[PDB]
C-alpha cells in the first residue's frame, strides 16, 4: 500500500538548482523493502533514469548527470529528494519518483512497481503568470461547451467539469505555446442540447501561480 | 481472408445491383476488385466514387441495417429492366419512389433516420435525372423537383436535370448516388417531392 | 553499461489484433527485464517483471517472454484502452536502462468529425483580443485540414491548432483550431466561418456565426 507523491516548484531559473521531494506513505522509507529512484521524461522523449537511493543511504547516479545530481533520504520525514544543479532548458521535463520492491532472487527483481504522479519542471527565466478563463458556448441533438484557458506560465493547468462529476465526452486539449511566450488551451465537453437548464462548470487550477478559477457556460 | 468481387463493383455492395446480391454484407480483409466489376444496374455513378472506394478498401466489409422508412400516398416499388432478377427489379438497398399512378401528384415528404449505433452509419441516396421532362412528369408528377439532405454536418440541395444521355444498359436517364458518414446519435433528414432514390438500409463498416 | 534496443518505435493495429513489441539487450541480462505501460500524461505502470511475471491485476492478454538478450511483450487481443507507449527496462545491472519506447496506436474505420464554432466571450473582448475556436470532435483518421474565413476572406497565419491523444474508448481524435485577432480586426467584420476537410466528408463542412 506504498504510495508516492512529488512536490516542489514547477519553475527554475537557468543556472539555478532544481529541488524536488517525494513523500512516501504506507511504508517506512528505510525498512529495506524498497529502493527509491528518480526518473525524468523530456517532452516527446523516453524515460531517463537519474539515480537510485537505497535503505542504507548509498546512491547510484546516471554517469551523465553525476556532476550535478544529489539524491538524499530524510527518514524523519519519510521522504527522499532530488537536487540537480546548474540547470538548462534541457532539464525541462516531467520528473517522476518511483520505488522498487527489493528481492531475494535478485535485488531489483520486481522492477519499479510503485510510481509517483510526476511533476512538471520548466527551466526558464520568464515569470509565473496565472491564466484567464473565458467561456465557450454556441446542429441538432448534441451541443458543445468549453472553457478557454489563456495566457499562463508555466505548465501545467488542470481542468475538471463540475468538480469531476462530468467526465465522459470531455476533451482538454494539449496546451500550445503562443507567439507571446504564454500558454493557452481549451477544454470542451459535448452534452445533450436538451440540457441547455443544467449547469456546466469548468474547474481550472494553476498550481505554480496558486490560481484556481471556476466558470459557467451558456450562449 | 479475401473476397473476389467478380462482376460486383465495390460500390455496388452498398447499393446492391443484382450482380452484388451475394456481397450485400460481405466480410473480408482483402478485397479483390475485377476490371469487369460494375457498380450499377440502372445507368449512373457515385459522384464522389474513388473517395468512397478508398474508405471501403480500408474496411473489413459492411454490415447492413434497416433505416425504417415507411411511406404513404406513393409507390415504393419502382422497377427497371436494367436491374434484372428474372424480371424487372431495382437496387436491393434502395427504393425507387414513384407517384401512386403515372402522372399523379407526388406529395412533399420528409424522412429522418437517427444513427443509434456506436459507429458511424454510411448513408447513400440517389438522384434520378429522367430521360425527359415528359418522363419525369409521368414518374413523379409535373413541376420542379427538389431533394434536400440535412445532418449536423451537411445541408445540400439536389435538383434533377432531365434529358437524354446515350443509352447505357438500355436507358438514357441516369441515377447518381451520394454519400455521407452519419455520426453516432446524429440524424439525417431527407425532404423531397420526387426524383429521389431513397435508402432502405444503412451500412456500417466492419473493422479490417 | 548495458543498453536496450527497443522496436518498433510506433505501431498501429486493429482491435483484436495480436501485437508484439521486442527488446534486445547488449549482453545477457538473465531474466531481469521489465515492461511498463505509459498512457499519455500519466506515470508509467509496471505490467510485467522478471521477463514473464504479470503484475497483479494486469489483464491476461499481456504476456512476456525471453531470457538472456532477446525479449518480447505480446498483447494477444489489442483493446482500445491499450493505446499507450510501452517501455522495456533491464534491472539486471546498475545503471538500469530503458528501451526507447513503442507507441501503440489503434486502427479503426473512418469517422467524420462533428464540427462546432465558438465566438469570443464578451469578457475577452473587454480585454482587447479575440479568440475564435473551431472544434472537430471524434474523428478518424488524424489527418484533417481546417481553414478560417471572415466575410469570405480566407485567413492564414493568425491561427494555431491542437489535437488530443487518441481516445481510450472509441479510438477517435479531437482537434481545436484557434484564430487570434486583436479587438480591432474582430469588430471590423461580421461573419466568421471554419471550413473542415476530412476523409469522412464527401465535401467540406462549414460552421459559422454572425458577430
Ligand atoms: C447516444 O444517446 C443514447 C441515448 O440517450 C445514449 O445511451 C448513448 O450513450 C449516446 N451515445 C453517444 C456517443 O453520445
Amino acid at each position: 500500500q506504498v504510495q508516492l507523491q512529488e512536490s516542489g516548484p514547477g519553475l527554475v531559473k537557468p543556472s539555478e538548482t532544481l529541488s524536488l521531494t517525494c513523500t512516501v506513505s504506507g511504508g517506512s522509507i528505510s525498512s529495506g523493502g524498497y529502493y527509491w529512484s528518480w526518473i525524468r521524461q523530456h517532452p516527446g522523449k523516453g524515460l531517463e533514469w537519474i539515480g537510485y537511493i537505497y535503505y542504507s543511504g548509498s546512491t547510484d547516479y546516471n554517469p551523465s548527470l553525476k556532476s550535478r545530481v544529489t539524491i538524499s533520504v530524510d527518514t524523519s520525514k519519510n521522504q527522499f529528494s532530488l537536487k540537480l544543479s546548474s540547470v538548462t532548458a534541457a532539464d525541462t521535463a516531467v520528473y517522476y519518483c518511483a520505488g522498487g520492491s527489493t528481492g531475494d532472487r535478485h535485488y531489483y527483481y520486481y522492477g519499479m512497481d510503485v510510481w509517483g504522479q510526476g511533476t512538471t519542471v520548466t527551466v526558464s527565466s520568464a515569470s509565473t503568470k496565472g491564466p484567464s478563463v473565458f467561456p465557450l458556448a454556441p446542429s441538432g441533438g448534441t451541443a458543445a461547451l468549453g472553457c478557454l484557458v489563456k495566457d499562463y506560465f508555466p505548465e501545467p493547468v488542470t481542468v475538471s467539469w463540475n468538480s469531476g462529476a462530468l467526465t465522459s465526452g470531455v476533451h482538454t486539449f494539449p496546451a500550445v505555446l503562443q507567439s507571446s511566450g504564454l500558454y493557452s488551451l481549451s477544454s470542451v465537453v459535448t452534452v445533450p442540447s436538451s440540457s441547455l437548464t443544467q449547469t456546466y462548470i469548468c474547474n481550472v487550477n494553476h498550481k505554480p501561480s496558486n490560481t484556481k478559477v471556476d466558470k459557467r457556460v451558456e450562449p | 481472408r479475401t473476397v473476389d468481387l467478380g462482376q460486383c463493383g465495390l460500390l455496388g455492395t452498398i447499393t446492391g445491383p443484382p450482380q452484388c446480391d451475394q456481397f450485400l454484407e460481405f466480410s473480408a480483409d482483402l478485397i479483390i476488385e475485377r476490371r469487369e466489376g460494375s457498380d450499377v444496374c440502372y445507368p449512373g455513378k457515385f459522384v464522389n466514387e474513388e473517395a468512397l472506394r478508398q474508405i471501403l478498401r480500408e474496411s473489413g466489409g459492411i454490415d447492413k441495417e434497416a433505416m425504417g422508412f415507411t411511406y404513404s400516398g406513393i409507390r415504393t416499388n419502382g422497377a427497371t429492366s436494367a436491374c434484372r432478377r428474372s424480371g424487372s427489379s431495382f437496387y436491393a438497398e434502395m427504393k425507387w419512389l414513384l407517384s401512386n399512378t403515372d402522372n399523379a401528384a407526388f406529395p412533399q415528404m420528409t424522412k429522418s433516420y437517427k444513427n443509434t449505433r456506436k459507429s458511424p452509419a454510411l448513408i447513400v441516396w440517389g438522384i434520378h435525372h429522367s430521360v425527359s421532362t415528359a418522363e419525369q412528369t409521368k414518374l413523379y408528377g409535373s413541376g420542379n423537383k427538389l431533394v434536400t439532405v440535412g445532418s449536423s454536418n451537411y445541408q445540400q440541395s439536389f435538383v434533377p436535370s432531365p434529358g437524354a444521355r446515350p443509352q447505357v444498359n438500355g436507358l438514357s436517364g441516369r441515377i447518381d448516388f451520394h454519400w455521407l458518414m452519419l455520426n453516432p446519435n446524429d440524424t439525417v433528414t431527407f425532404s423531397f417531392n420526387g426524383a429521389f432514390i431513397a435508402p432502405d438500409r444503412a451500412s456500417f463498416l466492419r473493422g479490417k | 553499461d548495458i543498453q536496450m534496443t527497443q522496436s518498433p518505435s510506433s505501431l498501429s493495429a486493429s482491435v483484436g489484433d495480436r501485437v508484439t513489441i521486442t527488446c534486445r539487450a547488449s549482453q545477457s541480462i538473465s531474466s531481469y527485464l521489465n515492461w511498463y505501460q505509459q498512457k499519455p500524461g500519466k506515470a508509467p505502470k509496471l505490467l510485467i517483471y522478471a521477463a514473464s511475471s504479470l503484475q497483479s491485476g494486469v489483464p491476461s492478454r499481456f504476456s512476456g517472454s525471453g531470457s538472456g538478450t532477446d525479449f518480447t511483450l505480446t498483447i494477444s487481443s489489442l483493446q482500445p484502452e491499450d493505446f499507450a507507449t510501452y517501455y522495456c527496462q533491464q534491472s539486471y545491472s546498475t545503471p538500469p536502462a530503458f528501451g526507447q519506447g513503442t507507441k501503440v496506436e489503434i486502427k479503426r474505420t473512418v469517422a467524420a468529425p462533428s464540427v462546432f464554432i465558438f465566438p469570443p466571450s464578451d469578457e475577452q473582448l473587454k480585454s482587447g483580443t479575440a479568440s475564435v475556436v473551431c472544434l472537430l470532435n471524434n474523428f478518424y483518421p488524424r489527418e484533417a485540414k481546417v481553414q478560417w474565413k471572415v466575410d469570405n476572406a480566407l485567413q492564414s497565419g493568425n491561427s494555431q491548432e491542437s489535437v488530443t491523444e487518441q481516445d481510450s474508448k472509441d479510438s477517435t481524435y479531437s482537434l481545436s483550431s484557434t484564430l487570434t485577432l486583436s479587438k480591432a480586426d474582430y469588430e471590423k467584420h461580421k461573419v466568421y466561418a471554419c471550413e473542415v476537410t476530412h476523409q469522412g466528408l464527401s465535401s467540406p463542412v462549414t460552421k459559422s456565426f454572425n458577430r
